[PDB]
């Protein structure tokens, strides 16, 4: 995640083993329980778009609903680039590119530009993009598998 | 399962059946006028005779603390 | 175990097979495009009889929630 | 592993015991699952091959694998050498020297020398072609363990 | 326990054998020459016959992975 | 152990006791299996003489292996002072005096004295000389209780 230091700057540190298992043990414990939605959100608290992919693919199990939700995420991704066309001409040297669906998911963009955009001014709020499309697949997963 | 095939069963107490409401209601995302509607009504509807004729005679108004103590003993 | 011999079962629900599909599937580690490939072929095929038909009439263009709810009573 | 300071230096730390213990327990658990890749990727982060020697062995059990990962590492070490040849004439005094796949095996290379190359400007990182070698020979092993 | 005392059972899958095998090679501590030495001779050579003529037909040149594939009906 | 201080000088700090306890369990666990080895190689990073004998006066049980090893320890300090002769003349008030095996051992020399060797210009790696020790003696009984 990117926290801040004592300083009094933005800076990335990694997430904890024991914030993983905790993780883990949610999805083990309350699989597809609405709880799921919070307890997320709440481990989730200035997590990059490389860490979110990192609790995704550690997922074991419940693969047709892991399945439905990459699907989403690719889906509302297709949709960011749909909605928000490229721009005008070249990049300036000045200024760092806008990013796409695929950098908004973590795929195309590396960690040093995943915290360009959110640490510089303005920032933008790649993370929340993401955080909407996991909770949208996420009452998508919580309405087909209620029973 | 679906929120219409939320019943009481005909020994099970209300109470039970109350939580069974509020968990399945937990995965409704529904409009809050939609689910004051199906609070009043379905839960009612699907409450079990005995209990059912004791929910008619609290009237209308009623909140859920009253309503589990009424029917406590069926 | 290889990705031609998941197939489900006379009795198996859709749903635990398709749970084994997309684990298998998640041990492959070929093209996306012909993981798509796998998808739309090899899932239906190896479906059984009673939910293969049922997959037949929801016909193409189809995604897995209509899937996994169209199979559910197979 | 290698991690920034307050300071705004990168310096070594160690590794921590509940960490160790995590990757450990990993292994127990979950054996060969693909589950294994992201979780040994994520507590990578920042290693060097001294730290990955360290995790590779303090393995128990599963022999053959880490057999199979060892020699696996060796060829695609003998590939390094292969495709980077060794450089024109003697090693500068203004500078160090370039790396071979033994070095990036943590092999021949000592701490200081690994904190050199991937403190130094430009830096080399050997810990990430080192981390390929480790999730290529884990493929491997992932699908010959499949059944 | 001697490298020498490791052979595979008459009942014993090779598979098992062989994480035997590369855990006492582990406490070997043999320069790295002898140790591939060991591997291509003692490994087969206390292999069981029913086995030890699936490897005989794999000729010289193989690998692990091959060698492991080929004595699993065994 | 000896570890550096924010300020950016070397000071002596403390063992932890979930590092002792984790000691403690990796023996009580995987007795003399070589996992031991690189696990004590991690645990005894930055680690004193006098911190090593702690850690093997703190075993319990495998009273036959503790012995052999002691006596491979002095074995060891006996060769340090053969090889190294004592050195000519008085000591000088301006330096400190070289070790023999038994300060190695931590016997003869006191933490200061462990300090200004290892801290001073040039440094001596005492710790690393015992340790050799350590793992040769570890050889010698991970080759005895093999079975």
């Amino acid at each position: 995640p990117i926290v801040q230091n004592l300083q009094g700057q933005m800076v990335h540190q990694a997430i904890s083993p024991r914030t993983l298992n905790a993780w883990v043990k949610v999805v083990e414990e309350k699989a597809f329980s609405p709880e799921v939605i919070p307890m997320f959100s709440a481990l989730s608290e200035g997590a990059t778009p490389q860490d979110l992919n990192t609790m995704l693919n550690t997922v074991g199990g419940h693969q047709a609903a892991m399945q439905m939700l990459k699907e989403t995420i690719n889906e509302e991704a297709a949709e960011w680039d749909r909605l928000h066309p490229v721009h005008a001409g070249p990049i300036a040297p000045g200024q760092m590119r806008e990013p796409r669906g695929s950098d908004i998911a973590g795929t195309t963009s590396t960690l040093q530009e995943q915290i360009g955009w959110m640490t510089h001014n303005p920032p933008i709020p790649v993370g929340e993009i993401y955080k909407r499309w996991i909770i949208l697949g996420l009452n998508k997963i919580v309405r087909m598998y209620s029973p | 399962t679906s929120i219409l095939d939320i019943r009481q069963g005909p020994k099970e107490p209300f109470r039970d059946y109350v939580d069974r409401f509020y968990k399945t209601l937990r995965a409704e995302q529904a409009s809050q006028e939609v689910k004051n509607w199906m609070t009043e009504t379905l839960l009612v509807q699907n409450a079990n005779p005995d209990c059912k004729t004791i929910l008619k005679a609290l009237g209308p108004g009623a909140t859920l603390e009253e309503m589990m103590t009424a029917c406590q003993g069926v």
